[PDB]
């Protein structure tokens, strides 16, 4: 379970800015 | 933080406030890895060059906050502290070396919307994410500048080649240790503070999609200064010490 | 600057 927040991943939700994160790996 | 913004809430449930009882007020950030562990950095306990050493009983644990000041009424849980534990080789003599500690709290905490646990790496995911370009999240509580936010603050920042974190500074530079911060070029910036010690750098994996804690907000040469760096302890390299201390 | 905790606490 670690990880995963009740509020966004849980729901499916995505916070406001971790696009960045993704975006920048590669 | 400096150059970063308002978290939403529950953006970061492991985040956790090292408070001090008297004078009430911050000590430091901190995160939750289990329902009794906490991991945050040894120097916000310890560091005799300017009479710094904390117990057990001069500290509380406040998780589960958004605002900085006030009493989250049906939010947070405040939590005492049954041990500490900080590394037997951790150098305050000299660069802050193994700059790390854990805190067992004298009862579980209760998980909630506001209140989960974030992975530690394993070799596989310290190996494919630690690298120069990606970003991790740092976040907390402190100066806003080298002041003080109403409510928790986030930043992203490129992890930064060892070379130029070398560079950057005089200090002796360990393989437990790494940097991160945009360079004066990039013309993008940001850093942790003072009150942010202590505090998670954290990465998204691309492959399960779970929060890691890559590392720990040790120390820097002031707050966001053009070529300086922010250094945190590479949590995955000490890894083995981590296990030994719940395992035992 | 802080708000009061409950004594529960301290
Ligand atoms: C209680 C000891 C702490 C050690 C680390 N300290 C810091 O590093 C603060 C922080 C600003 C926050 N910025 C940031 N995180 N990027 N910077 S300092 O006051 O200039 C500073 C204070 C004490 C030790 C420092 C150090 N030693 C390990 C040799 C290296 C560089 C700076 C040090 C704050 C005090």
């Amino acid at each position: 379970d670690c990880g995963l927040r009740p509020l966004f991943e849980k729901k499916s939700l995505e916070d406001k800015t971790e696009r960045e994160l993704l975006e920048s790996y590669i | 933080i400096v150059e970063g913004s308002d978290a939403e809430i529950g953006m970061s449930p492991w985040q956790v406030m090292l408070f001090r009882k008297s004078p009430q007020e911050l000590l430091c950030g901190a995160s939750l890895i289990s329902d009794r562990w906490v991991l945050t950095a040894a120097h916000c306990l310890l560091y005799p060059p300017w009479d710094k050493n904390f117990t057990e009983n001069d500290l509380l644990v406040r998780i589960g906050k958004h605002s900085r000041t006030r009493y989250e009424r049906n939010i947070e849980k405040i939590s005492m502290l049954e041990k500490i534990y900080i590394h037997p080789r951790y150098n305050w003599r000299e660069n802050l070396d193994r700059d790390i500690a854990l805190m067992k709290l004298k009862k579980p905490v209760a998980f909630s919307d506001y209140i989960h646990p974030v992975c530690l790496p394993d070799r596989e995911t310290a190996a494919s994410l630690l690298q120069a370009g990606y970003k991790g999240r740092v976040t907390g509580w402190g100066n806003l500048k080298e002041g003080q936010p109403s409510v928790l603050q986030v930043v992203n920042l490129p992890i930064v080649e060892r070379p130029v974190c070398k560079d950057s500074t005089r200090i002796r530079i360990t393989d437990n240790m790494f940097c991160a911060g945009y360079k004066p070029d990039e013309g993008k910036r940001g850093d942790a503070c003072e009150g942010d010690s202590g505090g998670p750098f954290v990465m998204k994996s691309p492959f399960n999609n779970r929060w890691y804690q890559m590392g720990i907000v040790s120390w820097g040469e002031g707050c966001d200064r053009d070529g300086k760096y922010g250094f945190y302890t590479h949590v995955f390299r000490l890894k083995k010490w981590i296990q030994k201390v719940i395992d035992q | 600057d802080f708000e009061e905790i409950p004594e529960e606490y301290l």
